[PDB]
């Protein structure tokens, strides 16, 4: 709302409604961190990136070309629909209850409603993220590892809430 | 005050001439397998010194940059002679770093005089006093020595208490910088990773300090402990 | 010693034996290897083939294999050094040496038992006599003879150059055996065209060797064929062509061919902003629409193409490009496969000197060697695409050098240097590609500059090679006059400078005029070179 | 016969068996088998090829050394070799296995993608220590009487009740104020009196005021099966005890013949025919255990003199010097004091041939010793303080504390990094008193299955090598040589002993007969 | 943009120093009055306001003249520009317009090439 996040403002940085915000599985609040070595590495990366425009567009190790990753995403989407395993679902259930209690107590301690609500759609969002992680591997079932990674990604969004 | 500028001009002539002379000589020395081999070694040595005219310029310009607040002509001399060397400013090799890894054992007690004083083990010029290192490590109240046996045992004891501190160190989350409360979690209450409060490279550097000390002064028992502690490593 | 008859004293000897091929990394070497492989596979000769990219890896391979093999064949390597001293062989091995490099080392020539040179005696050879080189007033005359030996042997070893193609030598062997297939004749053609493309021989010698190959082409074209009985489209047909000097012009647009050919790019000065209008004037003089010229050649309208070669020659003559034609050859097979010998040369060369970091140089050798067989036409077409990329990178690098004025006249010789991190320097880090770059850049420079003095100088070019060891690759090139005989002195000038300065020079490439040098020593090395050439 | 014919049939045999010989290998074979007749050559070759196949071959191509070793397996040491019957294994030498939860089995460190242990541990290793302790206890507990209902069990079958374990993450929410729930977790204080329970899923505060303790030494960082209910953000304990133990026979019945203990054998030592037949003739072996061996003062050398006098009859197979060799660890004096006293010990034991040539003199330093401090597993002291002993007493070793002895048919753990009084002085509610103290201590150490069941600041350990301090599967003898009074006891058919502080305890060393599976409760005040 | 102003087909450190100057001067201009002077000396002392470098070419000229006099006693512009290309100080026209050689009594001529 104020351009930069302006960390003292807190919930006043957001003019979005809870209705629209609850429909987002993940809300990455992105802050430009001024660290000196980060800035030096970032500047050298940008300068090299601008310098390298004439290098005949050579292939690269350890990554997928965009044209190939596009086809791979299409293939996985049409082929694989995973589900949660039972123990994975138990893990997700208990972690969700813990996160809900934490969000309630944070709002109570603040005596004000947070702009980001933690709802059953966020539970299903964690489920969807775990299934996407499994679909990358074409596995019919999502494991506790997938649920843990999904919860790790979601706890950035929960950091963004609390 | 003003004579700083006059000597800066005199140096603008003389420093240029001297750097040309040593450059042409040292790069013409055919015995140099590598110009990094040209440099001397002392128990405080750690830098990968490579091209003696550059180190010469760096050291001279450091003392010039600190013996007066008027750094403008010194920075101009840097920009002149680094370009004479054809080494770029703002590169890391153009930055000064202390060639000596100073390490002090504080409050060393002497029985000759009942006095206590601080002692640096890396600073001294070991080549000129290798037999007389312990007389060189005199108590400043007198000229009586501190002995290799006691200092070697002290260094081993320091290694043990330091390694105990490393083992029992705290862990801090990188995102919120609080301390880890209990043992079983792998991540913080947030999604952040934990990190060492006593980083391993600090101990590798201090172990290297102790190793160079022990190699220059022949401390074989300390070298046994150091070699085991170095062998059980990544 | 020189092998008088390849059939009797070389092939019929190694036919009964296990043999080890050391093959150098160049297209002529690859073609000779293909021909010799075909002969050995006909006769069930159990050979082993090892690629070698330099002297040190040749020594390593010989150390690995010397216990198990008694007969060795070196293709485009060995003739210009003392192989006995380099390899330190056992007393009863045999080294057959089929190599284009000249002058042949005198120890190789006058070794009569172990080194056997598969070299035509009618090549450009002037060996000093044995008594001039090999063994008070008596010892005074001994010292005088030794001084005369030093004089004569310097005069012999001064100028390095290239002789008859090894692929042509192996094809003559195949012809004498009467096992010369049409693909073997094509490989011989490709070897000679490799020599011509890389400017290792004079135009007179190239025309003479083309005249030799024309008769073999006619013989193969009348083995089972005449004006009224004709073969399937499956069979290969080699045809003599008085074709255009443009590079790859049947596989991309005529515009790209004119832009990326060294001769026309140099003449029209297309590195400069103004040169594109010169090229447009040339095309307008021809009367070719620019849309057709920029379209791919196979998709160009056929009414423009059936007199295009003579149209190009006619317009080039009045533009001052008096030799746009070249005597060459083409191969057809199937319905759609058609290649000029230059096209196959550039494709195989690019597959060798590819900029890809995956695999290794020996893997790229393997790709290039596979691409010369018609079972790997996909590899050949991939090589053609890589050749288009290589030619474009060559022109961009030439433009960068000339626009930034990196080419500076260092008195006796022009000097240029590529810089680490600049575009395509990794592509040109390899010595063969660097030699081609330096030759093309020298032609471009000679066409660019207006000074009469600069048009006659040779050129020395440096490029980064190593950072783990901090070295550069340095190449020396002779002047680019049409009167030139394609001989250069830089192979000996480099080592004279290196010993005068005690520089850390390493000498791994098979050509003496290419060296590796520590990046610190290049200053004093260049100072010695100016002092030496004077 | 022709050597080419011998070569042809040797190659044919290996090739039909699917194997390729190197040139040097077939050359060795075709000269080694020149004595063989045509009447037996194929039998000889099949014998050799089976011997070759016994090794862990990485390729179908066979090297010279493999054929050589196969012919040696066919001709020499085929029945036994002398050194298998006794070996000494340092803590840093112990192999590492990781328990895969989704395969429910132990995998080697070479098979998992886990990083290799190093002394300067990473932040992950410090967590993995306690997580792995929990993991071992968790998998062990779930296979005891607390196992599945089963889900087939019906009601008339499974008419009786059975425990079901819960994790801390499950008891929050609708599970509040249930009548009976039991949780495995570590017991620890946030502050004095603020007790909590912790597992890899979470942490919860304890109201243990009403807890019926099951008679053990429940310290900080012990793992317990707390039974109670959750309410008002507190777990209210009804009962409180250790997880049940497991014998090594049950452990092997589940996990196979895997060599958890150590040594060169792929299987455990007691599960191979060579050792199983050697133990029939190894009847007369005997070990001696001795702690507070303060040889830096010559009074202890006088004690060693009378020890050699007493036990020259029936020479011991080995002596166990339980560290803390310094009665005067003041400073630099102690180093040369220990060197001189070890020289003296070597000089006196050179006076006999039989003990000198048979008995293994093995040293395991502890805190009051030179070199590395009270950081576990204790590395051996400096080699310059051992070389002179070794060069004239080759039947001796200087190694870690704890240390593992594999006998021909038994397995023993030696440890002296003192903790009995530490266990007593930080019990949650109280210790359990009187002569029962050692029994409660061994119950604690066995149920916890780790030589240090107490916090790191109370007993420091190198993080990545914490697996070396494990007491799972249970050893056959557990020697905990604390400064505490000597004792003997047994639990889950494991013998457990303290040889004690010999100078204080009326000179009470102890001596163990592994072949007889028994020990002497000696007192050498009367020598 | 500065390279395009000079019609260069390739960008050079002249252009980079121009861009650096523009950025630093504008950022300094954004500051308050008291803060502006401290910022000026900060970025001027530490970072690159590369106005000119005449002293290197001055003493290169003096060295070459001293060596030539020593050689002759017991084309100098070509010698000077050769050294000026060897060292990364290629902008020699600035030195030829500056006073530092002029009060030391040197001079130049593109035809005679004597200095």
């Amino acid at each position: 709302v104020f351009g930069r996040w302006d960390e003292t403002k807190g919930e006043d940085n957001i003019d979005f409604m809870p209705t629209i915000l609850s429909r987002f599985d993940m809300i990455f609040i992105v802050k430009d961190e001024h660290n000196e070595e980060r800035d030096v590495m970032l500047a050298k990366h940008v300068i090299t990136l601008h310098v390298s425009a004439l290098t005949q567009t050579q292939a690269v190790e350890g990554e997928i070309d965009l044209a190939k990753l596009k086809k791979f995403i299409a293939y996985c989407r049409v082929k694989c629909g995973p589900r949660l395993s039972a123990e994975a679902a138990e893990k997700l259930k208990n972690r969700y209850i813990i996160m809900r209690s934490g969000a309630r107590q944070h709002e109570r301690d603040s005596d004000r409603r947070s702009s980001i609500p933690i709802t059953v759609r966020q539970l299903e969002a964690i489920v969807r993220i775990a299934e996407a992680l499994s679909k990358m591997k074409l596995q019919p079932f999502a494991t506790e590892a997938d649920v843990e990674e999904a919860l790790r990604l979601f706890q950035v969004s929960t950091l963004d809430a609390a | 005050t003003f004579s700083q500028d006059y000597v800066a001009n005199e140096l603008t002539q003389s420093f240029f001439t001297i750097t040309q002379k040593i450059q042409k000589k040292v790069t013409g020395s055919r015995n140099s397998t590598e110009l990094s081999e040209m440099f001397p070694v002392l128990p405080g040595s750690h830098l990968l010194l490579n091209n003696p005219a550059l180190e010469f310029i760096k050291y001279v310009c450091k003392v010039l940059s600190l013996d007066t607040n008027i750094t403008n002509q010194v920075n101009k001399l840097n920009r002149d002679l680094l370009r004479l060397v054809d080494v770029g400013e703002f590169s890391e090799e153009a930055q000064f770093r202390d060639p000596c890894r100073s390490y002090v054992l504080p409050e060393v007690i002497c029985r000759s005089c009942n006095f206590c004083r601080d002692l640096d083990l890396c600073k001294d010029s070991s080549f000129s006093e290798d037999g007389a290192v312990l007389p060189q490590w005199l108590c400043s109240n007198c000229q009586a020595p501190y002995d290799s046996s006691a200092i070697e045992m002290t260094l081993v004891e320091v290694l043990q208490k330091k390694l105990m501190a490393f083992t029992l160190q705290d862990l801090v989350c990188l995102k919120c910088r609080g301390v880890k409360e209990t043992s079983m979690p792998v991540y913080c209450s947030c999604a952040g990773d934990f990190a060492l409060t006593i980083h391993t490279q600090v101990f590798m550097e201090q172990i290297g300090i102790f190793r160079n000390i022990a190699q220059h002064y022949g401390m074989s028992y300390l070298l046994e402990t150091l070699e085991w502690l170095l062998q059980k490593n990544p | 010693m020189f092998v008088s008859d390849f059939r009797k004293e070389f092939y019929e000897v190694v036919q009964s034996q296990r043999v080890l091929l050391f093959v150098a990394s160049d297209v002529d070497a690859l073609c000779a290897c293909k021909i010799l492989q075909a002969l050995f596979q006909c006769d069930h000769v159990q050979y082993t083939l090892v690629p070698v990219s330099g002297w040190q890896e040749l020594e390593t391979a010989f150390l690995e294999h010397k216990e198990q093999f008694h007969y060795f064949i070196l293709i485009n390597c060995g003739a210009n050094v003392d192989l006995l001293d380099i390899l330190q062989p056992d007393e009863d091995t045999i080294f057959f040496v089929c190599d284009t490099h000249r002058p042949v080392n005198v120890v190789n020539v006058y070794n009569d038992t172990q080194i056997k040179l598969l070299i035509k005696q009618d090549d450009d050879l002037e060996v000093p006599a044995y008594e001039d080189i090999f063994r008070t007033m008596r010892r005074r005359q001994r010292r005088e003879w030794e001084a005369r030996r030093r004089d004569i042997l310097f005069d012999y070893e001064q100028y390095e150059y290239h002789g008859t193609s090894s692929a042509m030598v192996m094809f003559e062997l195949a012809w004498m055996l009467s096992k010369d297939l049409n693909d073997m004749l094509w490989w011989a053609i490709v070897g000679l065209t490799d020599q011509w493309v890389q400017d290792k021989i004079t135009q007179m010698k190239y025309v003479t060797d083309v005249g030799v190959l024309q008769r073999h082409v006619s013989r193969h074209n009348h083995r089972n064929e005449d004006e009224e009985n004709t073969l399937s489209v499956d069979c290969t047909r080699i045809s003599f062509e008085y074709d255009l000097r443009l590079v790859l012009y049947q596989h991309w647009s005529l515009h790209d061919s004119l832009c990326n050919t060294s001769y026309t790019a140099a003449r029209f000065k297309l590195w400069s902003v103004h040169g594109q209008k010169r090229l447009q004037e040339f095309l307008a003089d021809m009367g070719l629409p620019l849309k057709q010229v920029k379209q791919k050649f196979q998709a160009m309208d056929i009414s423009l193409k059936e007199n295009l070669r003579e149209m190009i020659e006619e317009s080039a003559n009045k533009f001052g490009m008096k030799d746009m034609r070249v005597q060459t050859f083409s191969i057809h097979f199937g319905f759609k496969h058609k290649f000029l010998a230059s096209d196959v040369v550039f494709a195989t060369m690019s597959l060798m000197e590819s900029p890809e970091k995956d695999g290794s140089g020996t893997d790229h050798f393997i790709q290039a060697l596979d691409s010369l067989s018609r079972s790997n036409l996909d590899k050949l077409y991939h090589g053609l695409e890589l050749a288009k990329k290589q030619l474009r990178a060559t022109q961009q690098t030439i433009a960068s050098c000339l626009c930034t004025n990196l080419v500076i006249s260092q008195g006796p010789f022009l000097y240029c240097s590529l810089m680490e991190g600049t575009p395509d320097v990794m592509l040109f880090s390899r010595p063969a590609s660097l030699s081609l770059l330096s030759k093309h850049l020298l032609k471009s420079f000679v066409c660019s500059t207006k000074n009469r003095r600069c048009k006659l100088l040779p050129l020395v070019m440096a490029a980064p090679l190593s950072m783990e060891h901090g070295t550069v690759t340095v190449v020396g090139i002779p002047p680019e006059t049409d009167s030139s005989d394609r001989k250069n002195f830089f192979g000996r000038a480099f080592e004279k400078a290196a010993e005068s300065t005690s520089s850390r020079m390493l000498h791994n490439h098979f050509d003496l005029s290419v060296i590796e040098l520590k990046a610190e020593d290049r200053s004093k090395f260049l100072d010695a070179l100016i002092s030496l050439l004077s | 016969m022709a050597p080419e014919r011998l070569r042809s049939r040797a190659l044919s045999a290996f090739k039909l068996r699917g194997l390729l010989l190197r040139g040097e290998a077939i050359k060795y074979l075709t000269e080694a088998l020149q004595s063989i007749s045509e009447l037996e050559l194929e039998d000889k070759l099949e014998k050799i090829i089976n011997a070759v196949e016994k090794q862990p071959l990485s390729s179908n191509m066979i090297e010279r050394s493999v054929v050589e070793a196969a012919v040696q397996e066919c001709s020499q040491s085929v029945d036994e070799t002398i050194e298998h019957v006794f070996n000494i294994i340092g803590a840093f030498d112990i192999p590492r296995f990781v328990y895969n939860s989704e395969r429910k089995k132990f995998l080697p460190l070479l098979m998992t993608n886990h990083p290799a242990p190093n002394l300067f541990g990473t932040p992950r290793d410090k967590a993995e220590m306690f997580r792995e302790r929990y993991t071992i206890l968790h998998q062990r507990t779930h296979r005891h009487e607390l196992f599945t209902p089963p889900v087939i069990g019906s009601h008339p079958d499974e008419s009786g009740s059975k425990f079901q374990l819960k994790t801390i993450e499950t008891l929050l929410g609708s599970t509040t104020k249930i009548g009976d729930a039991i949780v495995l977790g570590m017991i620890t204080q946030l502050k004095e009196g603020k007790f909590f329970l912790e597992d890899p899923t979470g942490t919860v505060q304890l109201d243990l005021s009403k807890a019926q303790f099951h008679s053990g030494l429940y310290t900080e960082a012990c793992f317990v099966l707390a039974e109670g209910w959750f309410e008002d953000q507190v777990f209210h304990v009804n009962a409180f005890g250790f997880p049940p133990t497991e014998p090594s026979s049950t452990t092997r019945a589940y996990y196979g013949n895997i060599n958890f203990f150590g040594g060169p054998s792929n299987t455990s030592v007691k599960t191979s025919a060579k050792l199983k037949q050697l133990e029939e003739e190894n009847k007369d072996a005997m070990f001696v255990f001795l702690s507070d061996v303060w040889l830096d003062q010559v009074e202890v050398l006088e004690k060693l003199r009378i020890m050699f006098a007493g036990y020259s009859p029936a020479p011991p197979t080995c002596f166990i010097l339980c560290g803390n060799f310094s009665s005067a660890p003041y400073g630099k004096n102690q180093v040369q004091a220990l060197k001189d006293s070890l020289k003296t010990l070597a000089d006196i034991i050179c006076e006999y041939p039989d003990i000198h040539q048979s008995s293994r003199f093995v040293f395991v330093p502890g805190p009051e010793d030179p070199g590395f401090g009270s950081i576990l597993p204790r590395p051996p002291l400096a080699e310059s303080i051992t070389n002179e002993f070794r060069q004239r007493v080759p039947f001796s070793v200087f190694t870690t504390n704890p240390c593992r002895i594999q006998y021909c048919t038994q397995e023993i753990t030696v440890f002296r990094e003192d903790l009995v009084n530490k266990m007593c002085r930080n019990c949650v509610r109280f210790p359990s008193s009187n002569l029962a103290i050692p029994n409660h201590f061994v119950k604690t150490i066995l149920s916890q299955g780790h030589l240090t069941p107490l916090p790191l600041y109370v007993c420091p350990v190198y993080w990545a090598y914490d697996y070396a301090l494990r007491v799972y599967p249970v050893p056959d003898l557990l020697v905990i040589a604390d400064k505490y009074d000597p004792f003997t006891t047994t639990n889950t058919e494991c013998l457990c002993i303290n040889p004690g502080s010999f100078p204080r305890s009326g000179f009470s060393f102890k001596v163990f007969y592994p072949s007889n599976k028994t020990v002497e409760d000696s007192k050498l005040q009367g020598f | 943009a500065h390279a395009r102003i000079h019609l260069r087909d390739y960008v050079i450190e002249d252009d980079v120093n121009m861009a650096i100057r523009v950025m630093l001067e504008s950022f300094i201009d954004t500051q308050k009055f008291s803060v502006m002077r401290s910022m000026r000396k900060t970025f001027a002392r530490y970072l690159s306001f590369r106005r000119d470098n005449n002293e290197l070419l001055l003493f290169i000229l003096k060295q070459l003249v001293a060596e030539q006099v020593t050689y002759q006693r017991n084309v100098p512009e070509k010698d000077l520009v050769d050294k000026a290309r060897q060292i990364n100080i290629h902008n020699l026209s600035a030195f030829y317009d500056s006073e530092l050689f002029r009060m030391n009594k040197f001079s130049h001529d593109l035809k005679r090439k004597m200095i």
